[PDB]
């Protein structure tokens, strides 16, 4: 790859300049290169990897549904092409991600937040594209997504405090594919429910060093579920 | 106004 | 060029998709291919080209001070490379813009606004490159802006009315030239002075379709005024 | 605070 000669901190070193920069993509080319060095990630990289290619793909999905909504609600040739070149490109997004999880970063070892937090990754880009798909790969995809997520959700259960903002975050993002992907919408009310109701249960579990994280996303899945109801 | 999923922090 | 084989037509359609999906780097390109096909530009597509390029080369030059920051308070190379990493990519731009400029949009024939907006978008990319210039690039990157910024000048004085947004943008550009590359204040102040009372004793000839832009001009030579005394 | 050049309109 283009990042090959640069020292692994370097690497992490120039990530967080381009974070600070707001070179997103330079970012994910930066934790990319790092990834590749064949080492397992620390919580702080993981973050650095999750915030490069979230903002990225972010970009990608706000002009894919720009252009979507332009061409159905014209319902010439442009709004299809230029709609299909930014949806190439967000799955080619998608297809790297999900290429540097299987090839590099999801292990049977490592330890539980690691696992589950590349798994709910998984599962998140698979349900990116999902939002794009329409035939025999869609289908498919979204069985992916599922798939990921679910095996995500039993080993968070089973290693991880109710109020893990791993475990919530995780939770949160099944929920959204279940409303917004599976059209399963009490599916998700259920997840969303029941995980906004143990976190409250075991509110004595937040942890010092991320709690704020925790509390975000409790209140965002409240949010989901006034939306919801 | 389209269900929030996990939003980038830190 | 990658827009060869694209109709003009479809290039300006699709320009307009990009910039409603924020997507300004295609937006840049497609509006590259549709000058290259030769033809002159309309006011509204000189926008376009405008809008474009400008959100390109701004979120570079808002890197590059952030990235410059970093590296001047820490007085590693990870800084400097990635400065320069970002100075490079700047220059390239505004080298594309600048050749565009000069082969294709530039000439001494059309109106007087579009002769006049191209002069003063050629002082301003030179500009640009004067902002991350060192050496015998600098002296000359900076005279080949003030040169571009006072041709503008003398057309805009004899051919469009003191209130025109052109002029009035141009003459702004040319003061904050003046004040942040050639170290003026002076000849800044004096021109950022003359400028908005001239178009205070012509205020009539606001045009009906221009005169917001014209009062914001306005408004931004003052706000310069108050910050410079 | 840095002088303000011509912003991107319309
Ligand atoms: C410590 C660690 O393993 N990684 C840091 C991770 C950042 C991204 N995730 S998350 O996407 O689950 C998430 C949860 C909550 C918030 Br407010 C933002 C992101 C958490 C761990
Ligand atoms: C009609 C025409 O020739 N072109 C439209 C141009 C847009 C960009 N310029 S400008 O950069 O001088 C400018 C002036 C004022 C504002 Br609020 C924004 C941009 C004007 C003509
Ligand atoms: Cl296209
Ligand atoms: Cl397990
Ligand atoms: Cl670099
Ligand atoms: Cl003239
Ligand atoms: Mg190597
Ligand atoms: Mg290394
Ligand atoms: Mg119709
Ligand atoms: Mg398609
Ligand atoms: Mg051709
Ligand atoms: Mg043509
Ligand atoms: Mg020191
Ligand atoms: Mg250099």
């Amino acid at each position: 790859g283009a990042m090959g000669s640069m020292e692994r901190a370097s690497l992490i070193q120039k990530a967080k300049l381009a974070e600070q920069a707001e070179r997103y993509e330079d970012m994910a080319a930066f934790m990319k290169g790092a990834v590749e060095k064949g080492e397992e990630l620390s919580c702080e990289e993981r973050n650095l990897l999750s915030v490069a290619y979230k903002n990225v793909v972010g970009g990608q999905r706000a002009a894919w549904r720009v252009l979507s909504s332009i061409e159905q609600k014209s319902n010439g040739p442009e709004v299809r092409e230029y709609r299909e070149k930014v949806e190439t490109e967000l799955q080619g997004v998608c297809d790297t991600v999900l290429g540097l999880l299987d090839s590099h970063l999801i292990k049977e070892a490592g330890d539980a937040e690691s696992r589950v937090f590349y798994l709910k990754m998984k599962g998140d880009y698979y349900r990116y594209l999902a939002e794009v798909a329409t035939g025999d790969d869609k289908k498919r995809i979204i069985d992916s997504a599922r798939s990921a997520y679910q095996e995500a959700m039993d080993i968070s259960k089973k290693e991880m405090p109710p109020t893990n903002p791993i475990r919530l975050g995780l939770a949160l993002n099944f929920s959204v594919f279940h409303y917004e992907i599976a059209n399963s919408p009490e599916e998700a009310i259920s997840l969303a429910k029941t995980t906004f109701d143990e976190a409250m249960a075991d509110l004595h579990t937040l942890s010092e060093d991320s709690y704020k994280d925790s509390t975000l996303i409790m209140q965002l899945l409240r949010d989901n579920l006034t939306l919801w109801t | 106004q389209r269900s929030t999923s996990t939003p980038n922090v830190h």
